[PDB]
């Protein structure tokens, strides 16, 4: 068995032996980002009714799927691989988890260009001045060539301060601040 | 997930490299552990089909899954990596047979391992083909002497008979196969052509260093030039264990097959199965009686029924089987014993008491049995070990009045008769004479201790100068009244003679 | 419909068809094999696939092999030219005597009949046997087991059962043997020749023989007990005949079944048995009745796994028989043959009504005097025998005399021991053992009734040794 | 195609059968398959429908529509079923006809709670003198006959089915008891036999027999317990007295196992399902007795275990035991030692005890008890007038417990003989003549004393001038017979 290509990210799962195959194919010949677009597309042409249907149905033979699925992609403009990981898909009955491949390899190749969201919740969104305050703090401690996604939330549990998740950190300034009273309450 | 959904199959697939790989006739292992070994590919690979590895190691097709299959390596699998290419052999699982194994120590796969060359071999037979059916096989009736006293006066074996040799450790059983392996030398080395006897000793789980010594003591006695050693010992791995019993069980079906007679000593039965045992626990089947599977019983039926004995039809041939089954602390009614038991036409106990007490063979003549023996057995054989036979079970039922003391003290004669010292089988005729002797009566008078010595001596005395007695007895195969008279004068004038 | 292999593991082999999946229970022939190995279809797996048990040895399978559907369940031949001929499991003549030319063909799986035909009627089967016919006699058209360990007396009591009953049997005879040794098999298939009950010249053959022995595959031996019960239920039904079904053994069906329920899939229940223990073993069995139309006094030996009668293959079949026979290697041991115990075998005409007041009597007293020798058995093996009242004395000496009077020489086993074999009647039995309770043999040794047949023998074996 | 109301078998094997649909199946609901057959849905798990197949799967395949009933499965309920002999799922195997019964019942309806219950007070003759004096039986209790194989439960059972006779048919209403005979897993040649015994002793009249056979599926053996059950809950709420004999819950403890294991439910001790005491306890704690504000009626449970080799310490025998409130123990040694029935008296209890019993049966019983008990304590192994005379009274009650097969006897009857061996009127006579005496004078009582006889059973104890006249009579019985 020749070697593949690790994934950044490395996700488990069934979903995940498939997306990281995947992603070990396209990186060989240098079609991530064209695997990416017919994937995120490939999605859209497997939630039609008679798509959507039909492929649950677990009393249609496997080779009627199999050609119900090859042909749809050739006529769907797709003829390079992904084709063939739509075929494997339905030959080995895992299409019902390809919106999880397709997912799993979106957020592969999303690692590959972006990076974790920042998520921030402490309350309802402040100025937008802040907002880019916190965007330009967060892209410095990025600072690796790369550009950071951003995901605000809300949170009226959480008091005056926040919580920031940039990456994998999650540093905490926020209603544990006050539990941390607790010291004073013990001793 | 599956076996065969691993990623480096998932890539193969996607990329389309999936057509230089040849997939039909060869496959690359997915996964080496616990002695089985996944295969992916062999799309037209057999069940039970022979496959050889990269590095030499042969394994079997077990198990035929949609996406993989289930090798059992003959073999370490230390050898057996991820990625390794398996290629099919184009046969199912058999071994070298013929003559030219005559004499030459093999493996489970009939690999020479005793540095004497390759085998000439010109034909391989299936180790897994069907024991022959109803009308095959005909009644037992020439008999085979094993040279034990005990065993070809009490519990006679035939000639295509399966006859377990069961006991405790240390107690004579590999030593009853090794004289009966012996025994048959003189049948051998004439040109009588029907009563010669192929022997075939399979060792399953023992000691190496013992096998060797096995084999050096046939060699010893020139046994080795008619008889063939498969050795799958403890180092071997337990397929090999597996798979030995198999292996000799088809070199002595082709002896069954073209008219001729040959012999099988199945050493250690049990440590087959605990070997199978533990194959199928590494398989994860359900264990069930002493963690067994439930295919013990199958796993040495299937061998032991191929031991038959064939009518004129299909030559005549003939297979006996001696199984050797280990026992804890006596058990018979233990799950494997039960089920050798079972399927054998008899058995032969070894007490550990009476071989502690200096009585070897240990046999215990209550319970050792030969259910198809009294047809396969000599004439005079027989009529003198009915009375010997009807003697010692009195002497059992009794063991102060005159008619008991004598029923004691002839059961202890015999008793003491039944003594026989290691590495010097008797022929028939001989202990013919030497049972006849005890049973008339012509040794109540002399003291038990003295019995060997006279036994000692009255063997050297008759083979010597009363030859023709005994070579009469044995063209006969019966003790005319002409020869009782002979042998009464002889038995009697040595009596007298030895004081 | 034809299908491709998809599976090859063990005996158990798993088949995906196009279209037309095969009902359960249906044989499917696998093409492209010399042999014929024909498949039993057992599971529908889903996606078109279903899952069988083959009848042969699955070597040389290669997955995608063409497999075509029978369309129906395993059939066999059946009719009067069954008689005198040796049947495999699929209905293949296995004595090399040519096809049997029979005009109809039977199922191999059936239904139990129903409630209604079943009958209630209770006779006595009087097989000339001192214990068998003293504490629990067999009842005609009457299921009847022969419990026991390994090499205790099983294939001798049941090859003794058909010298008595079948040779004088009015009615025909099936013989399905089970997973035993084939030279057993040969041995008597040779031995009705020589009897005449099997005519290889003329149609004149009384008994048929169906044999799957235990070379074969785990499939092959769990489905030739069915072949046999279903030529038994041919000659019960559809020609109205009184027939003896001898099974030897009924073990290896449940033993079989343990075998391919591990690769079926099913999480094994106690023992590693299958969870499906009982209710296949019922089904078997319970085609083995006396409808209305006729009746099957069937006799079936019944092996048990390392001596222990709580084992569920030996355990969950005491439901399924009216007469009960237990051996005991304890007493094959003393050298009392048959090995039957006289304090765990029951009958279920054992009753007075039934089999008479004076019987029932003497075999309580019987039953009673050697269930008090056996709880006195632990202070004589601690203590002594000179410890005991005279009373107690005076029982232990009649209970050791009943234990020796209760073995019998058989004819089959003359080869053996060179004992004439004796086939006492019923009264005479209880009478001599009515005898010996009541004390009339109180001064013979207990040597003199060890061997022997009627009381008469016992009486003149005692003063040869006086 | 509708996925709501009906579905298609994705996998059938071994009677278990996934369905893929049945969105509104419910559970235990009883689902009905397209060749015919009934089902039961059990598993409701996320993606398929687990049903058990009521029959055989043999013409159950892939792709056959499965449809809704709409209901839990339920039984055919009523007093028609009286005389009938029924399967688990209630439809008449013996082919006089279908069953006229107008209402159904849940085979898994709740138990009846603490306040709608009231203490035990009527008795439950059986007509075995060693259960009637020595382990009493109540109306509404649940007593085990646990033993071995051969011993003589089911003989314990169908006696007490025939003794029932002289109640039903009589005038009053409150001693009637309306039996229930549950088969599970005996063949049916077995069953067959006991309903042409209780056709012979004309018990069919008032005895249900719902026979769920060795050769019926795992699934009807194990409903054919809740089915009966239901059937008597019928009586029970109606103020009628019923009794249910379940024989035996071992093998229905196994048909469950057989089913819970091939649904892929992990195995417990001895590969029975972790609930198999819940199988059984929500089964036997409905046998009660309902007091008068509904209806007064009761259920009388008689659960059989089957135990191996006298291992009463198993898994099955003692939840069962835990469960119930008395045990009768059957012994094979006590069986072949001549002793028939073989209840073993030292541990055979009954919770209820002297609570149901009638008055002269129990003044008499405690003596005939405290005599057993020190025999048995002087039982095994000089003093003539204390040890020799406790043993041979003690010898002369066990064999006066020692009865006949299906000869049930009158309570008043039992009452006699217990008073004639307490009293000291067979001390005199030998052992062995102890059962001659006893049906002679059964015989002579019950033709020219049956005016005392009637005095004692409305009278329900034996007072002073009845004793009188009891003892004249045994003295003169005994002076004639000896
Ligand atoms: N007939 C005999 N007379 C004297 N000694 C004997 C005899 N047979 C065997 N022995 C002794 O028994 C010992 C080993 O016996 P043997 O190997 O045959 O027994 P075993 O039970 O088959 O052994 P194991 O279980 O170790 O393979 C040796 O010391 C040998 O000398
Ligand atoms: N009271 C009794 N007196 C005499 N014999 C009896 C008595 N009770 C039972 N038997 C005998 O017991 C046998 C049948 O017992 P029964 O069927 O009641 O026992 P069981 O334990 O329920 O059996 P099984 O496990 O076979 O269902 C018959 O031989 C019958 O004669
Ligand atoms: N009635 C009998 N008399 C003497 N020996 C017997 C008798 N029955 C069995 N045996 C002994 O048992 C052996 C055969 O047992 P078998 O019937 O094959 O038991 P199983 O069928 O359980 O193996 C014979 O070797 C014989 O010595
Ligand atoms: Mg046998
Ligand atoms: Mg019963």
């Amino acid at each position: 068995f020749a070697k593949l290509v690790r994934p950044p990210v490395q996700i488990y799962g069934i979903e995940g032996r498939y997306a990281t195959a995947l992603y070990s194919a396209a990186s060989k010949q240098n079609k991530l980002e064209q695997v990416e677009k017919e994937l995120l597309r490939v999605a859209q042409i497997l939630k039609e009714p008679k798509v959507a249907a039909s492929i649950m149905n677990p009393y249609v033979k496997r080779s009627i799927k199999v050609k119900s699925l090859s042909d749809m992609t050739a006529k769907e403009k797709f003829s390079p691989l992904t084709s063939n990981l739509i075929n494997l898909l339905a030959e080995n009955g895992r299409l019902s988890s390809t919106p999880g491949v397709i997912s799993a390899f979106s957020t592969m190749m999303s690692v590959h260009r972006g990076e974790v969201p920042c998520s921030v919740t402490t309350a309802s969104p402040l100025d937008e001045a802040t907002l880019t305050e916190l965007k330009t703090v967060l892209k410095s401690f990025l600072s690796k060539g790369q550009i950071l996604k951003l995901e605000v939330k809300v949170d009226p549990s959480i008091m005056g301060g926040m919580i920031v998740r940039i990456g994998e950190k999650y540093v905490d300034m926020s209603a544990k601040t006050k539990i941390q009273k607790l010291s004073r309450a013990m001793r | 997930t599956t076996t065969a959904e691993v990623s480096s199959i998932l890539e193969e697939r996607i990329l389309g490299a999936d057509t230089s790989v040849d997939l039909e006739e060869t496959g690359r292992v997915l996964s080496i552990g616990d002695g089985i070994a996944r295969v992916h590919g062999l799309r037209n690979v057999q069940a039970e089909e022979m496959v050889e590895f990269s590095s030499g190691l042969k394994g079997m097709s077990l198990n035929l899954e949609p996406d993989n299959v289930g090798v059992v390596v003959f073999g370490n699998d230390k050898l057996i990596k991820e990625g390794d290419i398996v290629k099919r052999t184009g046969a199912i699982v058999d071994v070298p047979v013929g003559e030219e194994l005559l004499g030459r120590v093999v493996d489970a796969l009939g690999n020479a391992i005793d540095g004497k060359g390759p085998i000439g071999s010109k034909t391989r037979r299936r180790v897994g083909l069907k024991a022959p059916g109803i009308i095959p096989r005909i009644s037992v009736r020439e008999p085979m002497q094993t040279g034990i006293k005990a065993v070809d006066s009490l519990v006679p074996i035939g000639r295509g008979q399966r006859e377990l040799i069961i006991g405790d450790r240390q107690t004579g059983k590999t030593s009853i196969a090794i004289d009966t392996i012996i025994n048959q030398k003189r049948f051998n080395d004439g040109t009588d052509e029907k009563k010669k006897l192929y022997c075939i000793y399979v060792a399953i789980g023992q000691k190496r260093s013992t096998v060797a010594q096995l084999v050096k003591r046939l060699t010893d006695a020139d046994a080795m030039k008619y008889t063939i050693v498969v050795s799958a010992t403890a180092s071997d791995a337990a397929p090999l264990q597996y798979l030995a019993p198999y292996s000799g069980c088809s070199m002595g079906e082709y002896f069954r097959d073209n008219g001729k007679h040959a012999l099988i000593i199945y050493d250690d039965l049990s440590k087959q199965a605990v070997a199978y045992r533990q194959m199928s626990l590494l398989l994860r089947r359900p264990p069930g009686r002493e963690a067994y599977p439930g295919d013990v019983f199958y796993l040495h039926s299937r061998l032991l029924e191929r031991a038959a004995k064939m009518n004129d039809a299909f030559g005549g041939g003939s297979l006996t089987a001696l199984p050797v089954i280990e026992t804890q602390a006596g058990d018979v009614s233990a799950y494997i014993p039960t089920n050798v038991i079972s399927i054998t036409d008899g058995q032969i106990f070894l007490e550990t008491e009476l071989f502690y007490k200096g009585i070897r063979p240990a046999i215990n003549v209550g319970l050792s049995v030969s259910r198809v023996g009294s047809a396969a057995q000599t004439r005079a054989m027989k009529q003198v070990a009915g009375t010997m036979k009807l003697e010692l079970a009195q002497y059992r039922e009794v063991a102060l009045d005159a008619a008991t003391q004598q029923l004691l003290s002839r059961g202890v004669r015999l008793t003491e008769l039944l003594k026989q010292g290691q590495y010097a089988p008797m022929a028939i005729e001989e202990q013919v004479a030497v049972i006849y002797a005890g049973v008339r009566g012509y040794l109540d008078k002399l003291e038990p201790s003295k019995i060997t010595k006279f036994e000692n001596a009255f063997l050297s005395h008759v083979i010597s100068q009363h030859q023709a007695l005994l070579g009469k007895i044995r063209a006969d195969g019966k003790i005319s009244e002409e020869t009782d008279a002979k042998l009464k004068e002889i038995v009697t004038n040595f009596l007298a003679g030895f004081e | 419909a034809t299908g491709r292999i998809v599976a090859v593991i063990g005996a158990v082999v798993d088949v995906q068809f196009d279209e037309g999946l095969p009902p359960i229970l249906n044989a499917l022939e696998v093409q492209g094999r010399e042999t014929r190995l024909v498949l039993e279809v057992a599971q529908h797996l889903g996606e078109s696939t279903v899952r069988t048990i083959a009848m042969d040895g699955t070597e040389g399978l290669v997955r995608g092999q063409k497999v075509l559907d029978s369309g129906a369940p395993i059939k066999i031949p059946v009719g009067p030219e069954t008689l005198g001929r040796i049947m495999n499991v699929i209905g293949e003549p296995i004595d090399e005597r040519g096809p049997i030319k029979t005009k109809q063909f039977a199922a191999i799986h059936a239904e139990a009949p129903e409630f209604m035909e079943m009958s209630v009627e209770q006779e006595i089967l009087v097989t000339g046997i001192k214990v068998v016919d003293l504490l629990a006699p067999y009842a005609k058209g009457g299921k009847i087991g022969l419990f026991g360990g390994a090499g205790v007396g099983k294939t001798v009591l049941i090859m003794e059962l058909i010298n008595n009953v079948a040779k004088a049997h009015g009615g025909y005879s099936v013989f399905a043997g089970v997973g035993e040794r084939t030279r057993e098999g040969n041995d008597l298939y040779h031995e009705m020749i020589e009897s005449g009950v099997i005519n290889l010249k003329d149609a004149t053959s009384k008994v048929a023989l169906v044999y799957g022995q235990m070379n074969e595959p785990p499939g092959a031996r769990a489905r030739v007990a069915l072949t046999g019960l279903t030529v038994a239920e041919y000659f019960r039904d559809q020609e109205g005949q009184d027939v003896l079904l001898f099974i030897d053994n009924i073990f290896r069906f449940t033993q079989a079944g343990s075998e391919v329920s591990a690769l079926l899939g099913r999480i094994p229940s106690a023992v590693g048995y299958q969870p499906t223990l009982a209710t296949d073993m019922g089904t078997m069995q319970e085609r083995i009745t006396t409808t209305k139309k006729g009746s099957i006094t069937s006799v079936q030996a019944i092996y048990v796994p390392a001596d222990d009668l709580t084992d569920p293959a030996p355990a969950t079949t005491f439901a399924h028989l009216d007469a009960t026979t237990v051996l005991s290697r304890a007493i094959a041991e003393l050298g009392i043959y048959p090995a039957v115990d006289p304090l765990d075998s029951t009958s279920r005409i054992m009753d007075p009504n039934i089999v008479g007041s004076e019987h029932y009597d003497v075999a309580r007293g019987v039953q009673k005097i050697l269930q008090d020798y056996k709880s006195l058995q632990d202070i004589i093996a601690i203590l002594g025998m000179d410890e005991l009242s005279e009373e107690d004395k005076l029982t232990v000496s009649r209970a050791r005399k009943i234990q020796r009077f209760l073995s019998q020489p058989f004819q089959v086993a003359e080869v053996f021991t060179g004992h004439l074999g004796k086939l006492v009647p019923l009264k005479e039995t209880i009478k001599g053992f009515q005898q010996i309770l009541a004390g009339e043999y109180d001064h013979l040794p207990e040597q003199a009734f060890y061997m022997v047949g009627p009381i008469e023998e016992a009486v003149a074996k005692a003063d040869k040794l006086a």
